[PDB]
């Protein structure tokens, strides 16, 4: 079967501002097959109660997923997603980058 | 005056880790409605938009009923598929199916479409037409030829020129302060130095609906592609959509570049430059 | 409105 690895973008939903409320997002997608796992990461710890979207798929069969918190960004707290994919040896981690 | 109404079903064996699962969702333009997950909980056909929350509950009970029969269906065809591909036992495979209806600019019924994929490569699709079939391979000419003794598919073009048709107009019109108005993207540029003669231009689009969108960079007016980053359009998660677009360009020459958004909520092209 | 269809 095909084996594609994800594409991974981390962001907020909204312009992140230190003291506003806001959700971090780890958008996943062209992966293949469906089965993925995703982790949202503050100071290198789990978030819990991180929720995500349906399984849906783009017009080349490959998947996509959105992850997602709600969060009050500040200075100093750190974020990441972590994704684990049959394509991938380890657990890929990328970081937030508030410009990106 | 376009729209679409989209089913996305995916069904994934797990061999000696009990039955298939079957996911499926259900979309109007890019706005998801309804979800189905043969895993979950309790599994039902739910919603995913307010305007499918005041259907009823008969109406919801029938979706269900046809998410669980597909389901059923899909573990048939999955157990089918390993057998025309005289495949072991012992692997995980995927079937995917993608259907839906499209409204042209004028608001009438445009075209269909059904597809679908195994393990992720094309497997069986239902021709422009409605009336044929293309398969990928010899495998696939065994459900043509099923599919073809069955009139098969008369019975799929009467679901897309027809109920498919009357319900997307019916969502439609129930989510019309939605579904009917576009969102013009929020837009803004930012700036990064990266050498002492290098410095990055982002051109960011945020807030937009639908997901459709073009961002281009400009240098004196003509179109910039050869440096340019473009990353995939994302979901905001609030039913809104982002993308950027950067260019590296000489310290210095900022000012030489402009960004270029062309989006459905946007009267005429709309043109940005880097204002420090 | 979803739509079920006949196996492969
Ligand atoms: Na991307």
């Amino acid at each position: 079967a095909i084996q594609r690895t994800p594409k991974i973008q981390v962001y907020s939903r909204h312009p992140a501002e230190n003291g506003k409320s806001n959700f971090l997002n780890c958008y996943v997608s062209g992966f293949h097959p469906s089965d993925i796992e995703v982790d949202l990461l503050k100071n290198g710890e789990r978030i819990e109660k991180v929720e995500h979207s349906d399984l849906s798929f783009s017009k080349d069969w490959s998947f996509y997923l959105l992850y997602y918190t709600e969060f009050t960004p500040t200075e100093k707290d750190e974020y990441a997603c972590r994704v684990n994919h049959v394509t991938l040896s380890q657990p890929k981690i990328v970081k937030w980058d508030r410009d990106m | 005056g376009s729209h679409s109404m989209r089913y996305f079903s995916t069904s994934v064996s797990r061999p000696g880790r009990g039955e298939p699962r079957f996911i499926a969702v259900g979309y109007v333009d890019d706005t998801q409605f309804v979800r189905f997950d043969s895993d979950a909980a309790s599994p039902r056909g739910e919603p995913r938009a307010p305007w499918v929350e005041q259907e009823g509950p008969e109406y919801w009970d029938r979706e269900t009923q046809k998410y669980k029969r597909q389901a059923q269906t899909d573990r048939v065809s999955l157990r089918n598929l390993r057998g025309y591909y005289n495949q072991s036992e012992a692997g995980s495979h995927t079937l995917q199916w993608m259907f839906g209806c499209d409204l042209g600019p004028d608001g009438r019924l445009l075209r269909g479409y059904d597809q679908s994929a195994y393990d992720g490569k094309d497997y069986i699709a239902l021709n422009e037409d409605l009336r044929s079939w293309t398969a990928a391979d010899t495998a696939a000419q065994i459900t043509q030829r099923k599919w073809e003794a069955a009139r098969e598919a008369e019975q799929r073009r009467a679901y897309l020129e027809g109920t498919c048709v009357e319900w997307l107009r019916r969502y439609l019109e129930n989510g019309k302060e939605t579904l009917q108005r576009a969102e013009h993207p929020k837009t803004h540029v930012t700036h990064h130095p990266v050498s002492d003669h290098e410095a990055t231009l982002r051109c960011w689009a945020l807030g937009f609906y639908p997901a459709e969108i073009t961002l281009t960079w400009q240098w004196d007016g003509e179109d910039q592609t050869q440096d340019t980053e473009l990353v995939e359009t994302r979901p905001a998660g609030d039913g809104t959509f982002q993308k950027w677009a950067a260019v590296v360009v000489p310290s210095g020459e900022e000012q030489r570049y402009t960004c270029h958004v062309q989006h459905e909520g946007l009267p005429e092209p709309l043109t940005l430059r880097w204002e420090p | 409105l979803y739509n079920t269809v006949a196996t492969l």
